[PDB]
């Protein structure tokens, strides 16, 4: 139950976002330029969107991380990694089993290995609501990689939802790599395929908020600082 | 107040505190011995460029082996001191290590790039711990050439603190993978020169970076203490994984989250812990205090006198004083009485009086002392006049009342003399 | 005598610093004093301006009572004032009529309350007991007899 | 406030002289001088009086003004209102070291003194002050009131129940004029906002750093050895000692000002209720027919009974 | 007034707390009141 100005890498209020809409004939999976910590949602079907190749020129002699999945459990990797233009997960439309796992091609010079907890994850194609959806912030602050998440259940048609949601500290890192350039990693369904989801980015930029903690010890209201003159005036 | 006599009133003293009791040292059950028989003596060091970084978690770090030995040519700390070190618990404390040349450890700290310091190992200006080098000129050093070890000389700009760069890129001002050793295309790389018979700035040195991550978890790497019970209710010492102070403990009213460790208050204070062996209790550090304030009854009529204990509920003072607990400690001082209403506090000394007098000396709300009694206040002589019609009063006889009125006009003309 | 040189001037600063907070706090809380005495200085001269130059008639301004009079005195660094007041101490119980009805019209007696109804006799003043003979001159012409509370004839 | 706790900060303090002494004497000298005002403005009453139980005098009646037996509190309804409007912003335990001592006379002895006033108005004559009470039955009063106006006698007895129902309006315009309105009680409210924002901006001179390692006590206390530390501890006390100072002068200040507006409230409740003072534009806006004081948090509340003549004709002289 | 402006003074400034908030708010405080003294003396007249 109190308010409390914090200076900190936030997404700002109403900004733009770079929505991606794939489709069967739309494959989105460039590369994107990372920037001072990034922002991600993903309004998915059994979690296709596992998957982020943080790199510096995406290529053999650019150290980089992988944050995936086996099916099973979070398996996060750094060393230098053969980067190709379409490294991609196999996923039977019947089944749904990964057989050609073939993201690590080579290695080398690698200083790296992290293996968390296992849990319950889904992988075959599945229709209906939006109801998975991440939201997720991959975060640089003195050298360390800072990976937070948080769960909205939605039903929306095809766009980004209004209201607030809260994430929660998962991840820390003890990297410290030259994160310039970075892409993610989609499932081809089994000829490539998707189903109809989408996943979105948001650039962080250092301005102060004002969060509104409850009785509880749960943010119910943020208030960014450098949006509108009524809104410094509230954070003021 | 400096005299002799002392004219009635209530007048301000010293503050009373309750001291402490008992001593609560709370650390987590996980008991381990570190690696640092192995990162601080290894046989295998890197490079600069590929400054290794340990996880070192759930141990019990001595801090002794640091201290009790001349083996160490430069130990100088940053964020911390030196003796004291063994008093907190940390949460995955890094060891960075490298070795360089004997100039380049008056390049690390924070700032201070300079040269080699800049494009190799790029340092912090507040996470930091204890930098450590130590001289090995009998192992690394050949006469010879020891042309093994290299560094990077050549980069477009500086580091991010804690970033790190192994690609040996064909350097060049405009990008250009080059063909070496053409014009404007030189390599980054370049050796050490450790020497044998050499001056002391061209010895090799291993320097060992400390990062203490401080507590972003539930603490893990500690010190060699003692972990005791709790005591509830009761003002004891802290010795927590981070905190130490001096406090009531209570059970919680809470609704704390799991990855969570402290509960600081509306406006920045503690208030609430979570016991590293699954508890959450309250933080009323605030055992007791207050100010004392010595009712008087004028050293010309009587002196017995009786204390205003302000801040307190008449149990904390019962307690404390049949224990010898309080700050003021006298030596001639009982309590056979005790008035406690009128949140203003205890009052020692005094007794309940029904009938109500002039108020005489204001403790606090209501109650006025005299004499010592305290009674509440006669707030005036209580009347009640017959209200009918017509009649009416009129005064018959008068007086002439010469009454005194007192007011200052001018005090003390005053100068300083401001360059004596 | 136990100094030398610059290592000195860190502990003459000190002592200037100390010294010199210590006398502007003096100055700021002797300014704030001087604001409060000129208050009340203020006020002295209002008081000698009004209660001893004259009679001032506001109410629990000058003394307690209606003063009379006031005398200043003088005083170390102030003044004392001596107000010659008047406290009225005793009390009757006579009974009013809040108007008089002679020949069929309303009187209101003098605008300078209590008409003494004491059986119907008189016309005092508001704090002195003082009767005076009820005539035209202590009255005059109000309306009619409609609107009164108590009743006096025979007004002579 | 200054110096935590821990054993050496202590002797760190005592290394700059008797300030904490300084400031102790002169904020018990600010709660004695409150005291002073409290006392000055309300306790004008020697010979407090009884609720009458009456309370309606040719129509004139003290509905909500009064206190009432039958209702638990001892106050009356427009003092609830009052006591309602103004928000905030066992013994409480908080270690910043401040505190808020309780008033010396009672909230409810306020409200005793408030209702001694009205009732001692109401009843109790017009020599009210320089004796005790003539007994005065309250339309004698006010057509005493109707000649330090330049008005006759002839208004009050002739407009007796116009005039009783133009102030029983007048009262319930009040009562409707309190409860759903704004920013007209603003004075206490800004009283009590800079008390608050004085008191949370020093918690919140706490929080920072005053050029040391970190901004608190006992945390540095960890990694500190020597006299190294105690450079630290002493930018701390430096900074702590001169916020505090800041905070006694401006509520001392402050104090100066409260004082100020006391004596314009003891002057206003010695000539507007123990009387009638004919100076213009000093206790209301006409011409100051009575007066009602009423409680109120951290101040007090009148209600000046003036006298508002408004039409106009047109004739010659 | 304090530390004309370069960037890093300003951080020095920052680590004194916010004195800055204080003086503002301050001397607001006064220019309301002034304000405040000029509409009790003069506009006592509704009629003009």
């Amino acid at each position: 139950d109190t308010l409390y100005l914090t200076q900190d890498l936030f997404l700002p209020f109403y900004s733009n976002v770079t929505g991606f809409h794939t489709i069967n004939h739309t494959f989105g999976n460039p590369v994107i330029p990372f920037k001072d910590g990034i922002y991600f949602a993903a309004t998915e079907k059994s979690n296709v969107v596992r998957g982020w190749v943080f790199g510096s020129t995406m290529n053999n002699k650019s150290q980089s991380v992988i944050i995936i999945n086996n099916s099973t459990n979070v398996v996060i990797r750094a060393c230098n990694f053969e980067l190709c233009d379409n490294p991609f997960f196999a996923v039977s439309k019947p089944m749904g089993t990964q057989t050609h796992t073939m993201i690590f091609d080579n290695a080398f010079n690698c200083t790296f290995e992290y293996i968390s907890d296992a849990f319950s994850l889904d992988v075959s194609e599945k229709s209906g609501n939006f109801k998975h959806l991440r939201e997720f912030v991959f975060k640089n602050k003195d050298g360390f990689l800072y990976v937070y998440k948080g769960y909205q259940p939605i039903d929306v048609v095809r766009d980004l939802p209004s209201g607030f949601n809260t994430l929660k500290p998962i991840f820390k890192l003890p990297l410290g790599i030259n994160i310039t350039n970075f892409r993610a990693i989609l499932t081809a369904f089994s000829i490539w395929g998707t189903s109809a989801a989408a996943y979105f980015v948001g650039y962080l930029k250092p301005t102060t908020f004002m969060l509104k903690y409850d009785e509880n010890g749960t943010i119910t209201d943020a208030v960014d600082c450098s949006q509108n003159p009524l809104a410094e005036l509230k954070c003021s | 107040v400096k005299s002799f006599e002392i004219d009635k009133g209530i007048y301000q003293t010293s503050n009373f505190r309750v001291v402490p009791s008992g001593d609560v040292v709370r650390f987590p059950n996980i008991t381990n011995l570190c690696p640092f028989g192995e990162v601080f003596n290894a046989t295998k060091f890197p490079s600069v460029y590929a400054w290794e970084r340990k996880k070192i978690s759930n141990c019990v770090a001595d801090y002794s082996v640091l201290y009790n030995s001349t083996f160490f040519s430069t130990f100088k700390c940053y964020g911390v001191s030196a003796t004291k070190l063994n008093d907190l618990c940390f949460s995955n404390v890094y060891a960075d290590s490298f070795v360089v040349k004997g100039d380049d450890v008056r390049q690390i700290a924070p700032g201070q790039t300079g040269v080699i310091a800049d494009y190799n190992y790029k340092l912090p200006d507040d996470f930091m711990g204890c930098v450590l080098a130590w001289n090995t000129r009998n192992i690394d050093a050949t006469s010879t050439g020891n042309y093994n070890y290299k560094y990077r000389y050549l980069r477009h700009g500086k580091l991010r603190p804690f970033e790190r760069d192994i690609s040996n890129v064909p350097f060049s001002p405009d990008g250009k993978p080059c063909t070496p050793p053409a014009l404007n295309c030189y390599w980054p790389l370049n050796d050490y020169g450790f020497y044998t018979t050499t001056g002391i700035g061209y010895q090799p040195y291993r320097v060992v970076v400390l990062s203490f991550e401080l507590l972003n978890a539930p603490a893990t790497v500690c010190g060699p203490k003692l972990s005791t019970d709790l005591i509830k209710n009761q003002c004891v010492n802290f010795n927590f994984n981070g905190l130490t102070g001096t406090g009531v403990l209570t059970p919680s009213s809470k609704r704390f989250q799991p990855f969570q460790q402290f509960g600081r208050d509306v406006s920045d204070f503690t208030d609430s812990v979570r016991d590293p062996k699954t508890s959450e209790i309250l933080d009323i550090s605030p055992c007791s205090f207050g100010g004392v304030s010595v009712i008087t009854p004028g050293t010309n009529a009587s002196s017995e006198v009786a204390v205003l204990y302000q801040d307190v509920n008449c149990t904390d003072v019962s307690t404390a004083i049949h224990a010898d607990q309080l700050t003021p400690a006298w030596r001639i001082y009982s309590t056979g009485n005790n008035v406690f209403q009128t949140q203003a506090g205890c009052l020692i000394g005094a007794e309940h009086v029904d009938t109500s007098y002039e108020c005489d000396i204001p403790i606090g709300a209501g109650i006025c002392a005299s004499y010592i009694v305290a009674y509440t206040m006669s707030l005036g002589a209580d009347s009640s006049i017959a209200y009918s019609n017509n009649t009416i009063a009129i005064p018959t006889n008068f007086s002439i009342s010469i009454t005194t009125e007192v007011m200052p006009v001018s005090m003390a003309k005053t100068s300083v003399d401001c360059n004596m | 005598s136990r100094l030398d040189k610059v290592e000195a001037e860190v502990q003459i600063d000190r002592l200037i610093t100390g010294r010199l907070q210590s006398l502007q706090t003096y100055v700021t809380q002797q300014l704030i004093r001087a604001a409060e005495i000129r208050a009340s200085a203020n006020l002295a001269a209002t008081k000698m301006s009004e209660c001893v130059l004259g009679q001032s008639k506001r109410v629990d301004f000058c003394g307690k009572g209606y003063h009379l009079m006031s005398f200043p005195q003088a005083a170390p660094h102030g003044v004392v004032f001596l107000h010659v007041t008047y406290v009225p101490s005793q009390e009757r119980n006579f009974t009013t009529a809040p108007a008089i009805c002679h020949e069929g019209k309303a009187y209101f007696p003098r605008e300078g309350v209590f008409v003494f109804n004491g059986t119907s006799w008189f016309i005092t003043q508001r704090n002195f007991f003082s009767p005076q003979i009820i005539t035209t001159d202590n009255t005059f012409v109000s309306g009619n007899c409609d609107v009164v509370i108590g009743i006096i004839n025979n007004t002579v | 406030y200054i110096c935590g706790d821990s054993t050496e900060c202590a002797n760190l303090l005592l290394q700059y002289g008797s300030f904490c002494t300084q400031l102790n004497r002169a904020l018990s000298g600010i709660a004695a001088e409150q005291d002073r005002n409290t006392r000055e403005v309300f306790a004008q009453v020697k010979q407090m009086y009884k609720t009458p139980t009456l309370k309606y005098f040719g129509g004139f009646n003290f509905s909500q003004i009064l206190p009432d037996p039958l209702k638990p509190t001892k106050r009356s309804f427009i003092e609830d209102l009052l006591f309602n409007k103004v928000t905030l912003a066992i013994c409480a335990q908080k270690f910043n070291g401040l505190t808020v001592l309780p008033p010396l006379l009672t909230d409810d002895m306020i409200a005793a003194y408030t209702a001694a006033l009205v009732s001692g108005t109401a009843t109790a004559g017009w020599t009210f002050g320089a004796g005790a009470a003539l007994q005065i039955p309250f339309a004698m009063q006010m057509a005493y009131r109707f000649n330090g106006i330049g008005v006759t006698q002839n208004v009050l007895y002739e407009n007796q129940k116009q005039i009783a129902n133009q102030f029983n309006k007048a009262i319930s315009q009040i009562q409707e004029s309190l409860t759903t309105t704004s920013t007209a009680l603003g004075k206490l409210q800004d009283v009590v906002n800079q008390n608050a924002q004085a008191l949370n901006t020093l918690v919140k001179q706490l929080s920072s750093n005053f050029g040391a390692i970190s901004s608190v006590l006992n945390d540095i206390l960890s990694r500190l050895d020597k006299v190294e530390a105690e450079v630290q501890i002493d930018r701390l006390i430096t900074g702590r000692l001169q916020s505090l100072q800041t905070y006694v002068t401006q509520q001392l200040i402050r104090a100066a000002e409260i004082r100020a507006s006391a004596n314009l409230a003891a002057t206003k409740m010695s000539e507007c209720v123990l009387g009638q003072s004919k100076r213009v534009d000093f206790c209301g806006k006409g011409y100051h027919l009575m007066s009602f004081p009423q409680a109120a948090p951290h101040g007090v509340v009148f209600l000046h009974v003036t006298y508002v003549p408004s039409q106009e004709r047109n004739f010659t002289t």
